[PDB]
């Protein structure tokens, strides 16, 4: 027989013997002070669902913030270069064209 | 001098309370719960036991007739069968060949050992919790019993302690309880006067000594077979003697929180549920004056090893100045790590070692030795042994400190992305300003 033991523990009793109590320790596969993925393995080992959630949430927020930095720098570039792109007789000046990466 | 704490309602977990009474050297009290006993208020609904069925000899009236009568007896059955012709061992009992009757009569009674083998059906409510607490501090080391309510103050060495109301209403006993000898059962037994044949409570008695008895055992008589004197009847077998094998295992094997159930009186021992406030009044003879204590100063901490195991898996060395040898109270001011010892001997060697238990990858608890304060930062490795025969000595706080490695990486990533986002914001704001002036 296999008894599931959580960190709350179990009590079992076999026949007329007195009952025996056992508790699971916080054993886990990863390394808590390793490289980042070893820390994710560590927490995942002793806290699976929570680690998956926390890493999904934080990596989604990372993608959202990076995308915001992209959209903001793109909006800055586009609002800066618009007056040079609309004008017929003109081209983006030799200084600004490098910094904003003008199309020509 | 009032002070307050809140100890876990965990048996054998030796919670340590630190008192920093400003006129005196600090003291650490150890408050270990030795027993708890959660005892319900019980109202007895009724007694159940095996029935006895009384079946007297049949009144066979030869050459004649007889009439039944009603009687004030439980489940009483009585019928007159006409046209009997019974044979005894030596021949027919009646001379009349068909002009006879048998009066068959039977009724139920409380069995003769129901004085000794019965199950008592109770309503269980308004449980009172009593705990046995071991108090130790200085030269005092004593065990006392207190009701866990905000009211029963108990003396210990001239201190008074009030173990405030248990921080839960939970109890393992349901509203209806069946008690039988050493066992207790959560069982929705039927009301008195409402028991059904062959189920628990098919006979019911308000008390053991009650003279009245409810019985509903489905006793029915049937006609004596042709030629025999026997009072033949059918009845549903005793619902108590069914219950005794249908019980299963008692609440002692099923209660949550590891409660141990006992009878006489019905109580749940050593439940691990909730927490116990403490109010502590401590006399001036328990402390030591600051003039007598050691002037522990420049305290610092280094951690030799840490495992976040269920025992005291961490070891620290504390180093300090002192003017004199003596004893200091020592405490951990953060629940992330509990110390093993309550007091430490301070010596001019200027260093000493302290053992702690923790559940987190990197705790940043802080400790005092007398009046001095220092912060201990640990890198704690996981235990290798999967299962142990003892409960956790720590408070199971697992979140790492912000100075820890995982949170240092989180802080580096977050400040990197946020700093880039604030760069993009500043750029967009300056662009929108300049392209507004244009």
């Amino acid at each position: 027989r296999i008894i599931p033991v959580t960190e709350e523990g179990i009590e079992y009793q076999w026949g007329n013997n007195p009952p025996v109590r056992l508790w699971a320790q916080l054993t886990t596969e990863g390394k808590p002070h390793g490289w980042p993925h070893e820390i994710i393995q560590y927490y995942y080992g002793l806290y699976p669902a929570a680690t998956i959630a926390a890493v999904s949430g934080a990596s989604l927020m990372a993608l959202l913030t990076l995308a915001a930095t992209c959209c903001m720098l793109a909006t800055a570039r586009r609002k800066c270069l618009t007056p040079y792109a609309l004008t017929p007789g003109a081209v983006v000046p030799l200084t600004l064209g490098l910094l904003c990466c003008a199309p020509r | 001098y009032e002070h307050t704490a809140t100890i876990p309602n965990v048996v054998g977990f030796p919670y340590k309370a630190h008192i920093e009474r400003n006129g005196f050297s600090p003291m650490t009290l150890q408050l270990e719960v030795v027993e708890t006993s959660l005892e319900p208020t019980l109202n007895l609904e009724y007694i159940t036991c095996e029935y006895k069925t009384v079946v007297p000899s049949p009144f066979i009236k030869c050459c004649g007739t007889s009439e039944c009568s009603s009687k004030e007896q439980p489940d009483y059955q009585c019928k007159v069968y006409t046209g009997v012709y019974p044979f005894m061992w030596g021949g027919a009992y009646c001379f009349c060949d068909s002009e006879n009757t048998q009066l068959s009569e039977a009724y139920v009674d409380r069995s003769d050992v129901c004085k000794h083998d019965h199950a008592s059906a109770y309503k269980a409510h308004t449980a009172s919790l009593k705990a046995t607490i071991r108090i130790s501090y200085g030269t005092i080391n004593q065990t006392t019993e207190a009701f866990v309510n905000g009211e029963h103050a108990v003396n210990v060495g001239g201190s008074k302690f009030i173990f405030g109301p248990i921080s839960t209403a939970w109890s393992p006993f349901d509203n209806k309880i069946v008690v039988y000898k050493d066992d207790v059962y959560n069982q929705d037994f039927p009301p008195y006067g409402s028991g059904q044949p062959g189920r628990f409570g098919d006979i019911q008695s308000r008390t053991v000594e009650s003279k009245d008895l409810y019985a509903n055992t489905a006793l029915k008589l049937s006609r004596p077979s042709p030629g025999v004197v026997h009072v033949p009847y059918t009845q549903t077998p005793s619902g108590f003697k069914y219950w005794l094998k249908e019980k299963g295992s008692s609440l002692n094997t099923k209660a949550p929180f590891g409660c141990k159930i006992k009878t006489n009186p019905v109580r749940a021992m050593d439940c691990a549920v909730g927490s116990i406030p403490v109010s502590m009044d401590i006399p001036d003879s328990a402390f030591t004056r600051v003039v007598d204590a050691p002037a522990v100063t420049d305290l610092s901490c280094q951690v030799v090893v840490c495992t976040h195991s269920s025992d005291f898996g961490g070891v620290a060395t504390l180093s300090y100045k002192t003017d004199k040898p003596g004893d200091c109270a020592v405490h951990s001011h953060s629940n992330v790590a509990t110390l093993q010892e309550a007091t430490v001997k301070v010596k001019t060697a200027g260093k000493v070692t302290v053992h702690f238990s923790t559940a987190s990858a990197s705790p940043a608890f802080k400790v005092s030795v007398c009046d001095a304060k220092t912060t201990c930062t640990a890198a704690c490795e996981p235990p290798k042994d999967h299962i142990v025969p003892y409960g956790a000595s720590h408070n199971n706080q697992v979140f790492p400190d912000m100075s820890g490695t995982a949170m240092t990486w989180v802080q580096r990533l977050a400040s990197g992305l946020g700093g880039l986002a604030l760069i993009a914001v500043v750029v967009l704001v300056l662009v929108t300003c300049i392209t507004m002036r244009r």
